[PDB]
């Protein structure tokens, strides 16, 4: 997960690396927290 | 740099190079960047010689200088 405004700097990267990785370009925190957290609570809350 | 009217920049390219590759008070960095564009033009002349004059637009500036180094304010 990487900022969108860094997508210019994906070009000094070696080529066979770049089809190994998969980049998700973001500009807001809410889409990051949507992408990374599992949708179900497991542990009980701290209260 | 040897070229004589086989290569030519436009003003939009000049403003792009100043805004995106150059952050100083003086003018030294712009001089170095224009030198780099002319020297890459000379290497492209020695690879394949074209005819007449070539006009570098504002789109080809990453093709001649590389990744933009600074970001403008918005």
């Amino acid at each position: 997960v990487l900022p969108k405004d860094n997508e210019a700097q994906l070009e000094e990267l070696p080529k066979e690396v770049l089809e190994g990785l998969e980049i998700k370009l973001v500009e807001d925190v809410g889409e990051v927290l949507e992408y990374l957290l599992l949708p179900e609570p497991t542990m009980p809350p701290v209260v | 740099s040897g070229m004589e009217g086989r290569i030519e920049v436009t003003d939009a390219a000049i403003l792009r190079v100043i805004s995106e590759y150059t952050r100083e008070a003086g003018v030294r960095g712009l001089e170095r960047e224009l030198g780099k564009i002319a020297r890459k033009g000379a290497k492209f002349w020695l690879e394949g010689a074209w005819e007449g004059l070539r006009t570098i637009d504002a789109s080809d500036i990453p093709t001649y200088l590389g990744i933009p180094r600074y970001r403008p304010d918005k």
